[PDB]
């Protein structure tokens, strides 16, 4: 639900 | 017509070509570094469940595209606030004096402003964007969707992002430069002008993502073709 961490 | 198809234009050329079937591929020939674009998302959180899509652009700017179709941007500066309406007017208002209507959505986007720095890398963070002139004004996220692959985001200057989860490879496409960049999965990055690929030609891994980028691209297309039969009634 997120882009790259 | 409009931005998408433009894009839409300029891809099917480019396709139909075969590029990566050239005789002598030369796709370093296609590479315009001066056409990098002004602006991309380097990051977003999807919290569409219940809130909407939260998002920063590369200048450091966030935004919200909530889910009764309203907008909310901050600008990099952290305090100025622009506001847009479901049907399009623009307000400007700032973090220390807004309405306190916006109090849930303003307290939404500094959740997002704080988590996506918490927590999130930015993409693209070693790729200098092009500087915008006079007009070049912020853009915001006219439409997203995602599939099994990719993210899709598409912001009103017409430029239009695919970001690929399974292996971070992005494709940042601008109408205006009729251009495509390409940031691979060791996170180089180049730039290419799309009449120069359908001349030159390039590698499959490119030319599989634009027949992607077209796909996509039809998508939006047809969705924003629904939308304004049902505003024109």
């Amino acid at each position: 639900l997120h882009s790259t961490a | 017509d409009c931005h998408l198809s433009d894009m839409l234009q300029q891809l099917h050329s480019v396709n139909a070509s075969k590029p990566s079937e050239r005789g002598l591929v030369r796709q370093e020939e296609a590479e315009d570094p001066a056409c990098i674009p002004i602006f991309w998302v380097s990051k977003w959180v999807d919290y569409s469940d219940k809130y909407g899509l939260g998002y920063q652009l590369c200048d450091n700017s966030v935004g919200v595209l909530f889910n009764d179709s309203t907008r909310l941007i901050l600008y990099n500066d952290g305090d100025s606030l622009q506001y847009i309406e479901r049907d399009g007017t623009e307000s400007y208002l700032t973090v220390s004096s807004h309405p306190n209507s916006l109090m849930k959505k303003i307290t939404l986007l500094k959740y997002f402003r704080n988590y996506m720095s918490e927590h999130l890398l930015k993409a693209g963070a070693n790729i200098t964007p092009r500087e915008g002139d006079e007009l070049a004004r912020l853009p915001y996220l006219r439409t997203w969707f995602r599939t099994r692959s990719a993210i899709i985001l598409h912001l009103s200057n017409g430029s239009v992002q695919i970001n690929f989860f399974q292996d971070h490879t992005k494709l940042i496409l601008c109408p205006l430069m009729a251009a495509v960049t390409y940031i691979d999965e060791k996170r180089d990055f180049r730039t290419y002008r799309l009449s120069l690929l359908e001349e030159y030609g390039c590698c499959k891994e490119l030319a599989s993502r634009l027949r992607y980028a077209r796909t996509m691209v039809d998508k939006l297309l047809s969705s924003r073709s629904a939308s304004n039969r049902l505003k024109a009634s």
